[PDB]
């Protein structure tokens, strides 16, 4: 079920709602927020994303879901490139 | 010259007006108090020559309802730089008219 | 969303069968603070401002569903207002350099000056008051061409202030032994004939509901200026050879009849809704006797020896 | 003979007196009044230092908008709706939009002060304050009136305070927050102090400088002449700060003149950044953004705060850095954005631009550079899709305006968050968080926009939705680039 | 409460009375009141149809001009003088300084009128002329004034009518005919029926839309609010005339029509024309002269002269054909003498403008494009001595302007001389001629400055002696070509 | 052959001023090109009717100065100026006319003021048409700009003047409508020996054409007199007679007599730079005097009458 | 360190709007304050005129420089804004800092 | 011995002073006349130039002398071509 965060996309100049679901993983998250980012204001690029708490050191398994992860709805997240 | 004689024999009246707040407001008196005559009206920017064959009536009235402000007749002259025809001006209106039709 | 053309005037005024004047352009629904019931103001719905709002303004008891359909009869702007002012302030202070030139107050009756120092110049703190109250029924009023008149009003009561100032200074000079210019606040504060009238303004001051301070200022306190304090000034003066002061006066009951034509209007557009006849009566109930009160103790003071 | 003001000035503001039928208290509630508790007899040694008295004021205002009006009627020919650059309508239109009720608004903070301030010099210059903000709201009303009829965006002078457009709601949480919803000391100090002789002069007399270039002299001309009324009315700022340092109320009184600073900067940042350094035409720009605020707000203004006896504020080092960036990423918002904006932006990014944009802020290419080539590319290939979003920017709930920061080559940016009663805040700075912790009651249950949306206030729930929320009435309304993306051309 | 205007009126105009103790005709003497015998009580019937009152005209009078400064002040750094094409700049020049000190002469005019006019309405109506041309004076004095410190060209605002140079002798030979040199009811109908209500409409209407359409706003909103009161006070006009034709003067009311009309034509050919077909940028052209002439002149103004009763002037074929031709020559004659003129003149013939020419104009090119043909391969090829003048222009006895006719492919020139009482006089035109004979005394011991370079006073003899004697203090002060002749690079 | 120079802050004439050029300076000086040649005043004929005429009542005036375009008006009023005082008091007249006209102030003058206002104060209009023509001749021939422009002002002033009598009569007539007010004042001012002093001085000074003579007999004989002995006296009778509009209305009136005065004695002062104008305006007052005398013994003589 | 130079000034003075005060201004400035150098900066729209610590304009000075009669009051149709704090009267306006940075 | 002259010169716009000599034939008087207009506002030609009263139908012979002609001071001529 719908998930909303607020996302800073890695090179981008600002932070977006994007709504995700309870259970998508990292890297579906990743990819919700991507839509919405490269290519539009973002170079597409190669590597990998990861998703981690807003400015934090720690990058979220790729495979965790939004649910094990313990963010809270409207928390504030980076996707950025390892 | 056919061209001067067309010119000349005109029955053409009504007020020239200076660029300005009054310019629209007079077009569109002009239209309502001289209902049944054709306005023609001929744009120079700097002013705008406004007409009517024969007679052409401001009445203070619809002009102060056009302007959209408190508005005397004698204040016209801010505005009306020139005119064609004789003048008729009263508290209530102003008239430009001929005597004769040419 | 569709295709639209572009509109001759704003598009709430785009419905009017006539041409919108100036006024309805510069003047009509600019209150925004109205749009919402809950947030008058852009902030959080409990601040204290909204409070105070939804309070003092919202739950007034004196309603209308069109507040903003008011028209100031005179339909006054503020281009129009200080042309208008420019007129009769010029010609006030006409008067003025004129009469001085004439020595006019070296020739009042005897003893005038005396008067004139108990009786005119702490005006300018009753002249103060109403230019406070004028503020406030402004800022709490629903609709910004009811605000529209009372910016106006204020301006007015500060017109009428100054006048007082001018007129007490310029007196002084031609009398020094009379306390003009030094004596007023004790004389407001403490002289029993003011304190009808100061009681009754500092009450007035806070009455904070809109309608109320709307009614009791403009139906009940300034029509009894005009009739109580403003005419038998007149007369007076009349009485003691000063012939500047019952011009200065009709000067400004002008003002204070442009103030009665707007109210009278804005009462009119209340009366639409068949509720507002009470409420306003029993404002005007409430508030006639201090008014009674204040009238009669000036006139007694003004009457004396 | 005529005696002179000097002689007669005292009594126009004796105007005092001690209650007795009432409390000093009833009288002057702290709520509307904000006197601190400082005694009436304190508040009367106020001397506002810019004078003015009843016959002065109406003969000299005639003057002024006789005028004012005059040099409109004698243009109104001149061409400029025809013969101006779209992005000079479009300063027009979002100027107009964003000040002109507003203007109205500040009548009421001005009446507060004439009703509640224990001042009496303050009380009659806030009358001639109230006069004053008429004329600016009805000066501001009457001018774009005339181009209604031209495009319905100007309907928008008179329209967006009445609206849920998220521009609009940033304007109003500013002056509801600085002027419309504070008590008369706090009026007094924080909007003659962060906007009447702050930013008010980038707005209402850099952009004339523009305007002038421009060529367009009735807004030049209307803007600078209402500058003048604000230049005498925010005089009473000054001595209400002298009150209040005097009277051992230093801190409190630093405190609000730094968040209305604050406060302000944000606004301004995204009604004016974009106007200076991207709707002005190139050979328009009398000054950057960044140059016209060292002089008018470094230079000039922070200077006046310093000699009145304030410290700079605490956050001084940030404001600066914010004065290099912080509009260049809210004009790509506000552009992005445009369809929600009731004016055209205009890209600003030709070459030519670029190379002006990477004089006056070294490192410009490498940073919103890398955003401006993303979307050039997708225009010259024809990719509008991806030139126009789908989702909302997140919003700051104290500025109301896009949460953003530096972009493409050393990427840095932070959201300032909160927790408070229950509730997770979002704020674009740390001053903006500081200024919601210093008063909670202020701004604690407001909703922005985003707020509004994630709770089901936005039907539906779509782009489109938050448009129809918004108060748009026609397709013609919202922003689009202002030359139909031509600079794409260049 | 007040009364109005109409119940009250009557009185502020009862003042004639019948003299005794000097007689009416001391009182109106015949040479400065031009009454031709009618006598007083027939004037009382005098009815100004454009009516103003003390307190009213110095309330709209003082709004009129806080409007005319205000814009003044707020586009005094739009750069007209910087940006502004040199041909507009030179239409600014010659129009202030053949015009501003001839608006205070024209208050002399209405002064002349408001002493001795017989009918009470014209005294009262000509004392708010009186200010009118005051204030027409001093704006046109006030206005170019500031432009001092870029262009001595500037200082001829002032100084025209203090100089002898050629145009302000034409100015002043005008003004001074219709205005000051006449008794007052002469002034009431020649003035007002060649000027105010006339060739004025041209150079202040016509004028208007040319600086709005080339961007100068404080000029354009200047002289048409000049115009405004003009509209006003050449109203004394009608009310004369049609007294005349009343009480029998209806043929010596027509004969000073005709001649003051006539006269006003061949001045602003010399001023108007020249500015609307050549200095005025193409594109700033609202209308060519003739245009504006068909308009103002023949559709508007003449056509008001038959409603008061007039006839056609006799002349009316001769006046058509001069307005497809004489300013065409007039402007050569300046532009080809520009070193005698305080302007800078536009040559006005690039390619692009020939065409505009010779569509507003058929035959143009085989024609005044003749000689432009010639003055154009000069400059190309740099033979600049043959586009400076080493002689003088032989000049109007009446109208002060060289006299001039059709070159090119069907040359046809042609001068009407006149010997009388010792003396040969030449003119411009059967027209002028005749005015001449209308009123020898009026004219006769006048010497056109040929006449007097011929006669031994100006000294030297010399074409350089003659511009000192024109006024010139500078050598900035002279004319040139207003671009420098860069438009030969475009043909 | 020809220097070059560079452009002049002012005009050429008064780039040698020590101070800047005020409004003044710039509009109203040095503007008459007609005494610049003494034979041919008008580029006409030297000969033509109007250049012997001010060849003769100009140029050959006894009253002699090398530069009259000196002369300056005390007030340095020109045209924008004028009008700005001017419909600043003309408005404070017409509130005046307003208000006291709703205060029915005519209806409380003292039994028979009427008729004393019918027989003194309406005809007035002639006597003020009379200064407005008589200025209006010095205008046109006084030999200077500055002096002229003082004459325009003031011939302005006496048609406002004869406004202000033109409405009052008629007010006054609405309240008294069996007095004459307004129906004969003709037959006064020709009749009534209270007038006729006054219509010979000014028939006879209307017919003087010299401008000096015009100038000193106008403004430095009859309009001090009419100061003295009309519009004050006029001002002490409503005063006895309850009427207090009137004392009002010639204290603005007097402003602009005061006004008069006051350019007329500078104009004077430039004049006795040159000595021997000294005997010539002596001269004239001699002989105008004691037709102003006469003029003004004639009218008190009329408005005393009981 | 621009940011401490642009603050750290002293300047003060008039901010005159597109007019007819402009150069009357600029004029008044030199005279009444002899010994003080005028800086002006020409935006077009208005021009700032500063002097360090003090810049006094008096009405008379003014008034000659302007050409025509002229109160003190009436400069506020012109005066856009100011460096400084305010002292005005009818004879002068004096802008002025009390601290020296 | 000086003699002025008004002269129209064919095809030029205006008429001029030209002062010749009371001894100067016609051929001579035309070409101080030439001086002034040939080159400047008039194409040059062939032909032979020849002098007139003004308006007049007949020629003065090519050699006849101002003197000879009878023309007074500042009369009019025509010059032109045969
Ligand atoms: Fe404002
Ligand atoms: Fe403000
Ligand atoms: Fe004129
Ligand atoms: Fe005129």
């Amino acid at each position: 079920s719908a998930f909303p965060v607020h996302a800073a996309f890695e090179k981008d100049f600002l932070v977006q709602l994007v709504v995700v679901d309870l259970n998508d993983s990292m890297d579906q998250v990743a990819e919700k927020v991507a839509y919405h980012c490269v290519n539009r204001r973002v170079a597409p690029r190669e590597g990998v994303m990861r998703v981690r708490k807003h400015r934090s050191t720690e990058l979220f398994p790729r495979d965790m879901t939004i649910a094990e992860s313990g963010l809270n709805p409207t928390e504030v997240i980076d996707v950025v490139f390892e | 010259s056919t061209l001067a004689d067309q010119a000349l024999h005109n029955n053409n009246v009504g007020p020239i007006i200076r660029a300005g707040d009054l310019v629209e407001p007079v077009i569109e008196t002009a239209e309502i108090d001289n209902p049944g005559k054709e306005i023609t009206v001929e744009d120079r920017r700097a002013y705008v020559r406004i007409a009517a064959e024969g007679e052409l009536i401001l009445t203070r009235k619809t002009l102060e309802e056009q302007l959209g402000r408190p508005f005397n007749m004698q204040e016209l002259e801010i505005n009306l730089a020139s005119f064609a025809g004789q003048i008729q001006a009263d508290e209530d209106q102003i008239r430009f008219y001929f005597d004769k039709t040419m | 969303f569709e295709s639209k053309k572009p509109m001759r005037t704003w598009s709430h005024l785009a419905e009017m069968r006539k041409k919108p004047s100036e006024y309805d352009i510069v003047s009509r629904k600019l209150h925004y603070s109205t749009n919402n019931p809950d947030s008058p103001w852009e902030l959080s719905p409990d601040s204290p401002m909204n409070l105070w709002y939804k309070q003092y303004r919202n739950a007034s008891p004196l309603k209308h569903d069109n507040w903003d359909a008011f028209t100031d009869p005179d339909q006054l702007v503020y281009r129009t207002y200080n042309l208008m002012q420019d007129g009769q302030e010029s010609y006030v202070q006409s008067l003025f350099d004129q009469f001085n030139e004439r020595e006019h107050d070296q020739m009042v009756r005897e003893g005038w000056e005396h008067t004139m120092a108990r009786c005119y110049s702490p005006l300018r703190y009753l002249f103060h008051c109403l230019q406070m109250s004028s503020a406030y029924v402004q800022q709490m009023a629903p609709a910004s061409t009811i605000s529209n008149c009372c910016i106006l009003q204020t301006a007015d009561s500060l017109r009428w202030l100054t006048h007082t100032a001018y007129r007490t200074h310029e007196l002084s000079l031609t009398y020094p032994d009379a306390g003009l210019g030094e004596h007023e606040r004790e004389l407001w504060e403490k002289e029993p004939g003011w304190q009808g009238l100061r009681e009754l303004m500092e009450k007035q001051l806070t009455a904070f509901d809109w309608g109320e301070a709307f009614v009791s200022l403009n139906l009940v306190v300034k029509p009894m200026i005009v009739e109580s304090i403003f005419k038998p000034l007149q007369q007076q003066a009349w009485e003691n050879n000063d012939t500047l002061l019952p011009l200065l006066i009709d000067s400004q009951l002008k003002d204070a009849e442009r103030h009665s034509r707007w109210s009278k209007a804005l009462v009119k557009h209340a009366l639409e809704n068949p509720d507002n006849h009470a409420v306003i009566e029993g404002w005007i109930e409430k508030w006639r006797p201090l008014a009674d009160r204040a009238a009669e103790a000036y006139l007694s003071m003004l009457s004396s020896d | 003979a005529m005696h002179p003001r000097k002689d007669w000035y005292e009594l126009t503001r004796a105007t005092n007196w001690t209650p007795s039928y009432v409390t000093e208290e009833q009288l002057f509630p702290e709520r509307m009044s904000g006197h601190m508790g400082i005694p009436l007899e304190k508040w009367e040694s106020y001397d506002e230092p810019y004078k003015t008295s009843y016959p002065e004021y109406v003969s000299i205002q005639r003057e002024k908008d006789a005028g004012a009006y005059s040099v409109k009627a004698a243009l109104e020919r001149a061409k400029i709706y025809e013969n101006s650059d779209p992005g000079w309508i479009s300063t027009l239109k979002s100027h107009y939009g964003a000040i002109a009720v507003g203007e109205y608004a500040a009548v009421t903070g001005e009446g507060r002060m004439a009703r509640f301030s224990k001042a009496p010099g303050n009380r009659n210059m806030a009358t001639f304050g109230m006069m004053d903000e008429l004329r600016h709201g009805q000066l501001q009303l009457f001018f774009p009136h005339e181009y209604c009829k031209k495009d319905r965006q100007f309907d928008w002078a008179w329209r967006a305070y009445h609206s849920n457009e998220w521009a609009a709601i940033a304007a109003k949480h500013f002056f509801d927050d600085i002027i419309t919803g504070r008590d008369a000391i706090s009026v007094a100090i924080m909007l003659t102090f962060s906007f009447e002789t702050g930013f008010a002069n980038m707005q209402f007399l850099g952009l004339a400088a523009d305007a002038a270039e421009a060529g367009d002299y009735t807004f030049a001309n209307l803007i600078s002449s209402i500058q003048t009324d604000e230049s005498r009315h925010a005089q009473q700022g000054g001595p209400a700060l002298q009150l209040l340092i005097e009277n051992g109320k230093r801190e409190e009184a630093q405190k609000k003149v730094d968040m209305a600073i604050w406060r302000a900067w944000r606004l301004f940042a995204v009604l004016t950044g974009p106007v200076m350094d991207y709707y002005t035409p190139l050979e328009d720009r009398s000054q950057s953004f960044k140059e016209f605020m060292y002089e008018w707000i470094i230079g000039q203004f922070e200077r006046s705060l310093i000699d009145l006896g304030l410290d700079k504020p605490w956050y001084w080092d940030l404001f600066l850095k914010d004065i290099d960036e912080l509009h260049h990423s809210y004009h790509m918002g506000v552009w992005y954005w445009r369809t929600t904006a009731w004016w055209n932006p205009a890209a600003g990014v030709t070459p030519e631009e670029r190379d002006w944009l990477e004089e006056k802020y070294p490192g410009w290419n490498k940073r919103w550079g890398r955003c401006w080539d993303v979307i050039t590319e997708n225009v010259l290939n024809d990719r509008m899709d991806l030139v126009s979003p789908e989702t909302l920017p997140s919003v700051c709930n104290m500025s109301q305006i896009p949460l953003v920061g530096v972009p493409g080559d050393d990427w840095n940016i932070e959201v300032f968050s909160l927790e408070h009663n229950g509730r997770l805040y979002h704020f674009g700075s740390e001053v903006d968080r500081w200024v919601f912790q210093q008063d909670p009651v202020q701004y604690q249950n407001h909703m922005n926009i985003v707020d509004r949306f994630l709770a089901g206030q936005i039907q539906p729930m779509t782009l489109e939705g938050a448009l129809k929320y918004m108060g748009f009435q026609s397709i013609e309304e919202m922003g689009k680039d202002a030359h139909d993306f031509a600079w794409a051309d260049k």
